[PDB]
C-alpha cells in the first residue's frame, strides 16, 4: 500500500449507447457489476419497455429485450438450456418476444456490465402484449410517460 | 531428543483424484496409503504373484504331515495306554469331549466313548 | 553449546579435511578448502562416491542422492554439512 | 523448502491412478471373503442338509 | 531395472548411483561393517574391470544387467539412520508451530452466541 | 398384452399375478425395442409394475 | 419418429466427461531400482557378479 | 488386602491423568506411580500366599449388580482363586518394575505423567480382567486393555506409522472380539449363567470352543492374527515390555485355561503352526525389538499346544505363562538399555563390544536369554521341558507332528537368541554413539525381574515341577542338544546361499502384503459401490424440471 | 494489539478501531480451491452415475446379490426357528393360508 490512486466512481463507470424503438440514441452510464436492465431502469426509460423475468423465484427482477452486436455476443452470461433457468428464458422467448426475435436478441438482466461492455451499442427490441396480474400488464402500445424507476415496488402479486 | 526437525507435506495445488481418501496425509512428509502395501512398491520389490506362487507349494508342505497322521495313524502307535482311574473317577473324566482318555483302546467301552466324542455344530431338536 | 542446530565452520572443515586424505593417490599437502575433487585432487567418480559415503558416516547423515550428486569439491561438502541441522 | 536438502524434495510423485480394482478381481476376492468370514452359515446349512437326507432315508426304507 | 528417475540421469551419474546403491545394499545384506569391508573392495574391483570400455552397446548391456541385479537384491529391511525418513526416530516430538489464542471469547458479545435462524 | 395374459393364464392352469407380470414384460419389451439402453429394461419393468399395481 | 414419453425422461446413459488436466500427486521418497519381482526362482540369484562380490570374499 | 491389588493401580492412573497431576509435575507423578504399584504388588503377594499355598479362595461383591434384564445377569463381582492369584502376582510384579524403569526411560519426554497414567490404567484393566468371576466383567478388562494398548502404541502421535500401528492393533483385535462376543452368547444361552464356577462343559455345540478360540487367537497373536504384534514396536520400550510380558498377549491363554471348553485339534494345530512360523520369522530379522516380539509369539504357541494337551497341560500352560513374563520383560528392558546406549539405533548390525552398556544390562540379557533357550536348571527349563515331555506322550496322533514342530522351534529359538547376544556384545564395534546408561532405577528394575527368575526355580509355579513323566534319556535330553546346536550355529554365524528362501522368510511370508488386498482393498471398493452406485445411483430419486 | 475490554469488564466492539479485533472468525480456515472443488464434486456425485457395463454388473452381483442372500438367510433362520420350537410350517407373506401366531393356551 502506497501513494496509489484514491478510488473514484469514474474508474467503475461503463458507458453504453442505447437506441430506443423510435431510433433516438441515448447515452447510458452504469457501474461495474450492475446489470444492464438496472442501468436502463435508472436512466429513466418508460415502464412499457420492461417485463418480469418469468422464472420461479425471480419475477421481482425487471428485464428488457435488447439487440446485441456480434462482437459482444460472447459477453452475455451462459445459460444451460436444460436447466430451469433455460426454461425461464425459453418461456420469455415463447411468450413476450414471439416474432420480433432476431439472432441478436438477448435479455438485459443476463448482461452484467463490466469494462468489456464499455462503448457497446445496443438497441431496445419490441415485445408483444403480456399480463402478469391486474396491476402489471402491457396492452401493446408504447404510449406512456411513466418511468419504471418511479414505481416504489415490483409486485409479484 | 524432543524438537527434532521434520519436513512438512505440501498442500494440493492441482485437481484432486476422485478417490483421494486412500492417501493418509497427516501434515508431515511423507504421507502413506490408508492401508500399507495397498498401492506403491512392496518391500524388496516382491509382488502378490511371488507370494501366491511360493505359497501354492509351501501351504501343502505344511498341511501334508497333519493329514498323514490324522488319516494313516491311530491310538495303537503308543507303547502304553492312558492314565488309569477308578470307575467313579474315570466315568466323569471321559465325559469331556476334550479329554485324552478317549484314546484308551483297552477300555471296555472304547467305541461308545469315541462315538460320543463326535463334534456337532447345530444342536438338534 | 553453540549455533542454532548447526555445527561451526572450523570443526566441520577439520573433519572434512581428515576424511578426504584417506586415499593412496592423494598427496596430503594439496588437501585444502575449496579444492576440486577431480581436477585438483585427481579422484575419479567412484572415489567421489566413496568419499560422500564416508562423509555420511562421519557426520551421521542420510544425504539424499540428488544432493550427493552436486558435491564436487571440499568447499561444497563443507557448505553442505554446515547447512544440516541434523549433522552431529 | 528449507529442509529439502536434508530429507529430500517434492519432485518425485506417487505412481498411482486412484482407480477402482478390476471387476473380476473384486468379485473373486469378495467371494473368498464371504466364504471365510461367514463360515458358520455354510456349516449350519450343511447340518440342515445332512439332517434332512437322513430323514429321507428313514422315510424311504420305513414305508416298504 | 532402474526407476524412471534413474533412467533420466546422465550416464556418469547413472553409473555413480549404481555403485552407490550397490555399496548400500551390500551393507544391508551383511551381518556387520567388518563383514562389509571386503565385499565393498570386491564391488569396487568389479566396476574397475569395465572402466576402459568404449562400445556403447556392451556398456548398455552391462549397465542394464547390473540394474536388474540391484532390483533383485533390494533388501526388504534397509538400514536407515533413525532420525531420517524411514528411520525409527523420525517425526516423534516436533516443536509445536505457533497457534493463535483468543482471550475471553465467551465474554465477547454475550447473549448472541448461537446459530442464526 | 391381453393375448399374452390369457395365454399364460391358460398355460399355467391357474389365475395369479405371474400372467400379468409376463404380459407386462412382453408388452414393455415391445415398446422399448430399438431405444438406447436404460430403456429395453425400463419399459418391461414399467408395464409389469402397472400389471402388479392393477392386481 | 413418433413422439412419446421417452423423449421427456432424462435417461442416465451419458458418460461423465473427464479433462486432460494433470491431477495432483503427493510426493513420495525415491526408490532407485523398483522393478517388480514375480519369479520365485531366478537366474539372477546365482549370478556370477553376486558370487564374486557377496559370497566369495573372505 | 484383596481389593488393593485391583483398585489401586487404577487409582494411580486416575491421579496421574487428572488435573491433580498439574500440581505434582513429572517429579511428583513418578513418586505417585511407583508407590501405587508397590502397594498393589504387596497386596498380590499376600493374595498369592493365601490362595495358592493355603488354598482359600475369596469372593467379593464389589459394586452390586451391573445390569440384569431377564435371565441375563451381570454383577460387579470378583473371585480370587488359584489362576486369579497366579495372574495377579505376575501382572503386578512385572508392572512394578516396568513403572520403575519408565520413570527414568521416559524422563526427557514432554508428557511423562500422561505416559505413567496410561501404564497404570493398562495394568489396572488387566487386574480387572483376571479378577472377574463372570464373563462380562472379563469383557470390561478385555476392551480396557485393548483401548489402553491403542493409547500406548500410538503414544508418539506425530509419527504416522505409530498411529497406523495402533489402528491396526485395534482392528485385528476387533475381529476376534466379535467372535468372542458371539461365543459368550452361545455359552450363556446353553448353560444359563455367566459365572465361571457354573460353566462346567462336557459336550457343547462346537461353535462355543471355536469362537472362543478365535477370540483368544486375536489377543494371544496366533496364526493369521499375529500381524498386529510386530507393528506394535512403534510404541516406547516400556509399552512393549508390558504388552509382551504381563498384559494383553497372555489374556487369551488365560481365558482358554480358565474355561477349558476347547476342541484340541484346532488348538494343537494353531499353536504348533504359530510356534514354527514365529520361530522362522525371528531367525531372519535384524530389528532388535522385532526378534523379541517374534519370540513372544512363538512361546504363546507353545502355551496354546500345552493347553490343548489336557488339564495337566493346562496347568503347564499357566506355568509357562508365569515364568515367561519375567524373562520376557527382562529381555525387553535390557534391549531398551542397549538401544539407549547406542543413540537410538535398533539394527543389530551397528552394535558390538562392551562399552555401550552397563555390566548389569549385559548380565540381564544373558540370564533372561539363558532362561528363554531352556538352559538347564533355570526358570524356563522347567516349564518348557514340561510342555515338551507332555507333548511326547500324548495319545492323539496330531500331537506327533506338533512335538516335531516344537523341537524345530526350540532349535530356532536358541539360534536367534544367541545371535541377539552375539551381535550386541561379542563382535567388533560398528556403531557411532557410546552413551551407556547406569542409572539406579532401570538397574533395580532389571534386578527385580532377575530375582523373580531365581524365585521360579526355587519355588515352583505348581506341583508339576519335580514330577517325572517317564521318558528315555534320548527323548529327555534332546532339547538340550537342540539348544547347543542353536548356540554353535549362531556363534559360527553361518549363512546359506538360498536367497529366495531368505527373502521369503525375512519378509515374514508376505502376510501383511496379502492382507492389504485380500480383505482390505475389497472393503474399500465395496464401500465405493454401496455409496456411489447405490445411494447416489440406483436408489436416488431426482427432481422434476419445469 | 486490540483492546476489546475495559479495565472493569465491559466488552467493546471496536467497529471504527484500526487494530483488527479477535472474534469468532479469527481461526476460520483459508480455503484451498482444489479441496473445495473436490468436496463440491463429491457432494454432487449423483450427476456422475451412468448405466455403463461396470455399473450394471456391480449393481447386479453385489447389491441385488447380497440382498437376495440376506432374504434367503432370513427365511432360513425363520424356518429353522419354527422347526426348533415345535411349530408346523408358518405363513410368511405370500405363502398360502397356514399357522401364524402360536396360542399361549397350547403346548407345542
Ligand atoms: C532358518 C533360517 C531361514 C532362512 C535360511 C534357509 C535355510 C534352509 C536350508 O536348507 O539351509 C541349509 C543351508 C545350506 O545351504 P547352502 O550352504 O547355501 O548350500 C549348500 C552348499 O552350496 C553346498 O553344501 P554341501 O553340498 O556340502 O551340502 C550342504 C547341504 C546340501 O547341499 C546341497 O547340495 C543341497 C542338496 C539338497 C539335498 C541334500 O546339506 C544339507 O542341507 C543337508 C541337511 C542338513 O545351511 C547353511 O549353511 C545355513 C545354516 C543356518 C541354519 C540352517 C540349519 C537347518 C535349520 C532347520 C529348520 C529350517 C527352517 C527354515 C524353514 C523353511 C521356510
Ligand atoms: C411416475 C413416477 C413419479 C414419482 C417419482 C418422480 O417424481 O420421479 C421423478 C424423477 C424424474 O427424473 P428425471 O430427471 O426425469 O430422470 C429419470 C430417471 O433418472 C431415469 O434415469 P435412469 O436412466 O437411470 O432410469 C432407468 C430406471 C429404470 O426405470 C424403472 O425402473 C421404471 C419402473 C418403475 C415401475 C415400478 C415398478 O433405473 C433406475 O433409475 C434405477 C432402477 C429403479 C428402481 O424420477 C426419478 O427420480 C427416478 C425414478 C425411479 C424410480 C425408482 C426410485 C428408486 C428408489
Ligand atoms: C433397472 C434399471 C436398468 C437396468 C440396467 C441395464 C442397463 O441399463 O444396462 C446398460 C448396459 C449397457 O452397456 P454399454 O456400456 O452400452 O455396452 C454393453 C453392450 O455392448 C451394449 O449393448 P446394449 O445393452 O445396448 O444392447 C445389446 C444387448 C441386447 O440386450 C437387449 O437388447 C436388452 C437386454 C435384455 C432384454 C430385456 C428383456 C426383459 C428384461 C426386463 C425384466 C423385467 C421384469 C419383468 C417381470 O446385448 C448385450 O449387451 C449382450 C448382453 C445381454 C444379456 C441379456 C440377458 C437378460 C435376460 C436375463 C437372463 C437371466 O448394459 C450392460 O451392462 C450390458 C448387459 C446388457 C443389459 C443388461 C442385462 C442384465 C441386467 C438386467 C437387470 C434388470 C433386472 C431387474 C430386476
Ligand atoms: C509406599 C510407597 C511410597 C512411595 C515410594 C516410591 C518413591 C521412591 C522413588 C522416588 C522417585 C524416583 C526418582 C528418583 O528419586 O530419582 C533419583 C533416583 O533415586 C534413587 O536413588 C532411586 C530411588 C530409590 C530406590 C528405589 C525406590 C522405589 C521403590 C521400589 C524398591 C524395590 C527394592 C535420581 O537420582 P538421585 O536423586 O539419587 O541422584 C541425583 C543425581 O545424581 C544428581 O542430579
Ligand atoms: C465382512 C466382514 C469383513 C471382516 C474383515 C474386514 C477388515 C477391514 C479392514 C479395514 C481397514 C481400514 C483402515 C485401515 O486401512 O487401517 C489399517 C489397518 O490395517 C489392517 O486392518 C490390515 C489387517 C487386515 C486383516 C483383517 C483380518 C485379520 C484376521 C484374519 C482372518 C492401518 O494399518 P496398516 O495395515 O497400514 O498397518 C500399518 C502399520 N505397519
Ligand atoms: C473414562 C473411564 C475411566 C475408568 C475408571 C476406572 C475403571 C472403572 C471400571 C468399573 C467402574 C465401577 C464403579 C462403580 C461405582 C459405584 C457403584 C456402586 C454404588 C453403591 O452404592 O455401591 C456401594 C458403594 O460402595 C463403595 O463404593 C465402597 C465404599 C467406600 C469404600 C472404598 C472407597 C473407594 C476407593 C476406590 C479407590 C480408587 C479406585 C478406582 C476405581 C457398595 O455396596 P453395594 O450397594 O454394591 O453392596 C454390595 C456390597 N456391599
Ligand atoms: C559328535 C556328534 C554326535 C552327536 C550325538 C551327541 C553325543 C552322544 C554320544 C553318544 O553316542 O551317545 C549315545 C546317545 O544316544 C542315545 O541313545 C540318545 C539319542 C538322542 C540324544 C540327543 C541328545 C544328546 C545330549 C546333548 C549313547 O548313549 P549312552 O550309552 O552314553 O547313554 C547312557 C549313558 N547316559
Ligand atoms: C416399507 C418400506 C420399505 C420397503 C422395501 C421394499 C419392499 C419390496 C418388496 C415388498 C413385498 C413383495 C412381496 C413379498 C412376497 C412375494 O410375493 O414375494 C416373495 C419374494 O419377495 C421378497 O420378499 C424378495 C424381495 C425383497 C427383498 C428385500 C427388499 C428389496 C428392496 C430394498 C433393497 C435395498 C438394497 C440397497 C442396494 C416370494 O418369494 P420367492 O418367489 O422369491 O420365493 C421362492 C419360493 N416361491
Ligand atoms: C446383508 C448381507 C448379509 C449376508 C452376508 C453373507 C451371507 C452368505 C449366505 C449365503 C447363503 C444364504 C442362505 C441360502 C441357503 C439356505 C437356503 O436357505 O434357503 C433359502 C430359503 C429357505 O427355504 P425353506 O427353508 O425351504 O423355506 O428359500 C427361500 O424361501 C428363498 C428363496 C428365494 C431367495 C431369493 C429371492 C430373490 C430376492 C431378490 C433380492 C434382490 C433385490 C434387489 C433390489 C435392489
Ligand atoms: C548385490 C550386488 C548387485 C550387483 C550390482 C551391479 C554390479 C555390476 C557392476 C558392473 C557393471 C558395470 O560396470 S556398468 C558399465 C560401466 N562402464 C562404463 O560406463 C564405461 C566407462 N565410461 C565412463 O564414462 C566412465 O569411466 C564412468 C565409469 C561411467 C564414470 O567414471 P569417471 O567419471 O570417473 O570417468
Amino acid at each position: 500500500h502506497g501513494p496509489a490512486q484514491t478510488p473514484t466512481v469514474f474508474d467503475k463507470l461503463v458507458e453504453v449507447t442505447v437506441v430506443d424503438m423510435n431510433g433516438i440514441r441515448h447515452r447510458v452510464r452504469g457501474l461495474q457489476g450492475q446489470s444492464l436492465a438496472q442501468a436502463l431502469v435508472e436512466y429513466g426509460f418508460p415502464d412499457t419497455y420492461f417485463f418480469p423475468n418469468m422464472g420461479f423465484y425471480t419475477q421481482h427482477i425487471v428485464d428488457a429485450h435488447v439487440f446485441v452486436p456480434k462482437e459482444f455476443w460472447g459477453k452475455v452470461q451462459n445459460v444451460d438450456p436444460e436447466s430451469d433457468d433455460g426454461l425461464a428464458v425459453k418461456r420469455m422467448f415463447r411468450d413476450i418476444v414471439q416474432d420480433y426475435q432476431r439472432d441478436t436478441s438477448f435479455f438485459a438482466s443476463y448482461i452484467t456490465l463490466g469494462a468489456e461492455h464499455n462503448g457497446m451499442t445496443v438497441g431496445i427490441g419490441p415485445i408483444k402484449p403480456w399480463i402478469l396480474h391486474s396491476e402489471w400488464a402491457f396492452a401493446g402500445v408504447h404510449d406512456s410517460r411513466n418511468k419504471q424507476f418511479d414505481k416504489p415496488t415490483v409486485e409479484i402479486w | 531428543g524432543a524438537g527434532a526437525p521434520v519436513k512438512l507435506a505440501p498442500r494440493p495445488d492441482k485437481p484432486l483424484p476422485t478417490w483421494y481418501e486412500l492417501w493418509w496425509d497427516n501434515g508431515y512428509y511423507p504421507g502413506q496409503p490408508a492401508a500399507d502395501f495397498m498401492f506403491g512398491a512392496w518391500p524388496g520389490n516382491m509382488t502378490e504373484t511371488y507370494y501366491l506362487r511360493f505359497w501354492s507349494v509351501f501351504g501343502l508342505a505344511l498341511a501334508a504331515p497333519f493329514y498323514y497322521v490324522a488319516n494313516f495313524t491311530d491310538e495303537t502307535r503308543m507303547p502304553m495306554v492312558p492314565q488309569q482311574y477308578p470307575a467313579e473317577v474315570r466315568d466323569v473324566l471321559v465325559q469331556r469331549r476334550n479329554s485324552m482318555l478317549k484314546h484308551d483302546f483297552s477300555a471296555p467301552d472304547f467305541k461308545e466313548v469315541k462315538d460320543r466324542a463326535k463334534i456337532y455344530w447345530t444342536p438338534m431338536y | 553449546g553453540f549455533g542454532g542446530g548447526f555445527l561451526d565452520k572450523d570443526s566441520v572443515t577439520e573433519r572434512v579435511l581428515h576424511v578426504t586424505k584417506h586415499f593412496e593417490k592423494i598427496d596430503a599437502s594439496k588437501v585444502s578448502p575449496a579444492a576440486s575433487f577431480e581436477k585438483d585432487l585427481g579422484l575419479d567418480s567412484l572415489d567421489v562416491v566413496e568419499l560422500v559415503m564416508a562423509l555420511e558416516e562421519e557426520f551421521g547423515l542420510e544425504i539424499p542422492d540428488a544432493e550427493a550428486d552436486k558435491i564436487a569439491s571440499v568447499g561444497d561438502a563443507i557448505n553442505y554439512i554446515c547447512s544440516n541441522p541434523m549433522a552431529k | 523448502t528449507s529442509l529439502d536438502h536434508v530429507f529430500g524434495d517434492n519432485s518425485n510423485k506417487l505412481n498411482y491412478n486412484f482407480e477402482p480394482m478390476g471387476m473380476g478381481s473384486l468379485f473373486i476376492r469378495t467371494m473368498v471373503m464371504v466364504g471365510v468370514f461367514f463360515f458358520p452359515v455354510f456349516i449350519m446349512i450343511n447340518d440342515d442338509y445332512k439332517y434332512t437326507s437322513f430323514l429321507d432315508k428313514v422315510a424311504a426304507a420305513k414305508a416298504a | 531395472m532402474a526407476s524412471e528417475v534413474v533412467l533420466a540421469l546422465p550416464h556418469k551419474l547413472r553409473v555413480m548411483r549404481m555403485y552407490r546403491t550397490g555399496l548400500k545394499e551390500l551393507i544391508n545384506w551383511s551381518a556387520n561393517r567388518h563383514e562389509w569391508y571386503p565385499r565393498a573392495y570386491a564391488l569396487r574391483q568389479e566396476f574397475e574391470d569395465s572402466k576402459a570400455l568404449t562400445d556403447r552397446e556392451e556398456i548398455r548391456k552391462k549397465l542394464e544387467h547390473g540394474e536388474e541385479l540391484l532390483a533383485r537384491f533390494r533388501h526388504w529391511e534397509p538400514l536407515i539412520k533413525p532420525e531420517f525418513v524411514g528411520g525409527t526416530a523420525y517425526s516423534i516430538n516436533p516443536a509445536q508451530p505457533k497457534l493463535k489464542f483468543i482471550p475471553n471469547y465467551d465474554a465477547m458479545d454475550e447473549y448472541k452466541k448461537g446459530d442464526h435462524l | 398384452f391381453s393375448f399374452t395374459d390369457a395365454t399364460v393364464e391358460n398355460m399355467r392352469g391357474k389365475h395369479d399375478m405371474t400372467s400379468g407380470m409376463v404380459a407386462g414384460a412382453v408388452t414393455g419389451f415391445l415398446f422399448g425395442m430399438g431405444r438406447p439402453m436404460p430403456q429395453p429394461v425400463a419399459w418391461p419393468l414399467a408395464f409389469a409394475g402397472a400389471a402388479v399395481a392393477a392386481d | 419418429s413418433m413422439k412419446t414419453l421417452a423423449d421427456y425422461i432424462r435417461w442416465r446413459n451419458k458418460e461423465p466427461i473427464k479433462a486432460s488436466v494433470e491431477e495432483w500427486r503427493p510426493p513420495v521418497p525415491v526408490i532407485n531400482y523398483d522393478k517388480p519381482q514375480n519369479d520365485v526362482l531366478s537366474a539372477l540369484d546365482k549370478d556370477p557378479i553376486v558370487r564374486r562380490v557377496l559370497i566369495n570374499p573372505k | 488386602m484383596f481389593l488393593l491389588s485391583v483398585f489401586f493401580p487404577l487409582l494411580g492412573g486416575l491421579v496421574n491423568t487428572s488435573p491433580i497431576a498439574r500440581f505434582l509435575g513429572h517429579r511428583g507423578s513418578s513418586i505417585i506411580a511407583i508407590g501405587c504399584m508397590v502397594v498393589a504388588f504387596i497386596s498380590s503377594v499376600v493374595i498369592y500366599y493365601e490362595v495358592v499355598f493355603m488354598g482359600c479362595a475369596v469372593s467379593v461383591d464389589v459394586f452390586g449388580t451391573w445390569f440384569s434384564v431377564g435371565t441375563f445377569h451381570a454383577g460387579w463381582t470378583f473371585n480370587f482363586d488359584l489362576l486369579t492369584a497366579n495372574m495377579l502376582f505376575t501382572v503386578t510384579g512385572v508392572s512394578m518394575a516396568v513403572h520403575m524403569y519408565a520413570c527414568d526411560y521416559m524422563r526427557q519426554d514432554p508428557h511423562l505423567n500422561l505416559f505413567l497414567g496410561y501404564l497404570s490404567y493398562f495394568t489396572g484393566f488387566m487386574c480387572v480382567l483376571v479378577a472377574a468371576d463372570n464373563l462380562l466383567v472379563m469383557l470390561v478388562g478385555w476392551e480396557g486393555i485393548g483401548v489402553c494398548s491403542y493409547l500406548l502404541i500410538g503414544y508418539w502421535s506425530h509419527r504416522l506409522s505409530a498411529v497406523k500401528s495402533a489402528q491396526k492393533a485395534i482392528l485385528v483385535n476387533r475381529v476376534s472380539d466379535g467372535l468372542l462376543m458371539w461365543g459368550v452368547l452361545w455359552v450363556w444361552y446353553h448353560l444359563g449363567s455367566l459365572e465361571y464356577d457354573l460353566l462346567n462343559v462336557y459336550s457343547a455345540s462346537g461353535f462355543v470352543g471355536l469362537s472362543i478360540l478365535i477370540g483368544a487367537m486375536g489377543k494371544s497373536a496366533q496364526i493369521l492374527f499375529h500381524v498386529w504384534l510386530a507393528d506394535a514396536m512403534e510404541g516406547p520400550t516400556p509399552v512393549s515390555a508390558l504388552i509382551h510380558a504381563a498384559t494383553l498377549v497372555t489374556a487369551g491363554v488365560y481365558l482358554l485355561v480358565r474355561l477349558h471348553i476347547h476342541d484340541e485339534m484346532f488348538v494343537i494345530i494353531v499353536g504348533s503352526l504359530t510356534a514354527f512360523m514365529a520361530g522362522v520369522f525371528g531367525a531372519t530379522q535384524s530389528d532388535l525389538k522385532r526378534v523379541i516380539a517374534y519370540s513372544t509369539c512363538s512361546q504363546l504357541g507353545y502355551m496354546m499346544v500345552s493347553l490343548g494337551l489336557g488339564e495337566t497341560g493346562g496347568e503347564a500352560s499357566m506355568g509357562h505363562l508365569m515364568t515367561h513374563a519375567s524373562f520376557k520383560a527382562a529381555l525387553f528392558l535390557a534391549a531398551g538399555m542397549v538401544i539407549s546406549g547406542n543413540g537410538g539405533n535398533q539394527h543389530i548390525a551397528r552394535y558390538g563390544g562392551s562399552a555401550h552398556s552397563a555390566m548389569f544390562t549385559m548380565l540381564t540379557l544373558m540370564v533372561a536369554s539363558l532362561s528363554l533357550i531352556g538352559w538347564p536348571e533355570l526358570s524356563g527349563f522347567y516349564s518348557k521341558e514340561t510342555i515338551l515331555n507332555l507333548a511326547a506322550i500324548c495319545a492323539d496322533p496330531i500331537a506327533d507332528v506338533a512335538h516335531t514342530l516344537l523341537l524345530l522351534t526350540a532349535m530356532l529359538t536358541s539360534a536367534y537368541t544367541t545371535k541377539l547376544f552375539y551381535q550386541c556384545f561379542m563382535v567388533d564395534f560398528s556403531g557411532s554413539s557410546v552413551t551407556p546408561v547406569r542409572n539406579v532405577l532401570p538397574i533395580l528394575a532389571m534386578a527385580i525381574l532377575l530375582l523373580d527368575i531365581m524365585l521360579k526355580v526355587w519355588v515352583g509355579t505348581n506341583l508339576l515341577s519335580g514330577m517325572l513323566f517317564f521318558l528315555p534319556w534320548g527323548v529327555k535330553t534332546l532339547p538340550f542338544g537342540l539348544m547347543v546346536a542353536g548356540i554353535l550355529t549362531a556363534t559360527a554365524a553361518v549363512g546359506s546361499e538360498r536367497f529366495t528362501l531368505i527373502r521369503f522368510c525375512g519378509s515374514r511370508w508376505g502376510f501383511d502384503q496379502l492382507f492389504a488386498r485380500s480383505p482390505v482393498n475389497p472393503i474399500f471398493d465395496l464401500g465405493r459401490i454401496t455409496w456411489a452406485i447405490g445411494d447416489r445411483g440406483l436408489l436416488s430419486v431426482g427432481n422434476l424440471r419445469a | 494489539e486490540a483492546k476489546q475490554f475495559t479495565p472493569d469488564g465491559k466488552y467493546m466492539p471496536g467497529i471504527f478501531s484500526k487494530a483488527k479485533p479477535l472474534d469468532r472468525s479469527t481461526q476460520w480456515v483459508h480455503k484451498n480451491p482444489y479441496i473445495e472443488a473436490w468436496y463440491y464434486r463429491r457432494d454432487h456425485f449423483e450427476n456422475e452415475f451412468v448405466w455403463n457395463y461396470r455399473t450394471t454388473i456391480e449393481a447386479l452381483w453385489f447389491l441385488g446379490g447380497f440382498t437376495a442372500a440376506a432374504y434367503a438367510l432370513s427365511v432360513f433362520a425363520f424356518r429353522q426357528a419354527d422347526r426348533r420350537s415345535g411349530y408346523p410350517k408358518r405363513q410368511i407373506l405370500g405363502d398360502e393360508p397356514a399357522m401364524v401366531l402360536p396360542d399361549e393356551r397350547q403346548f407345542y
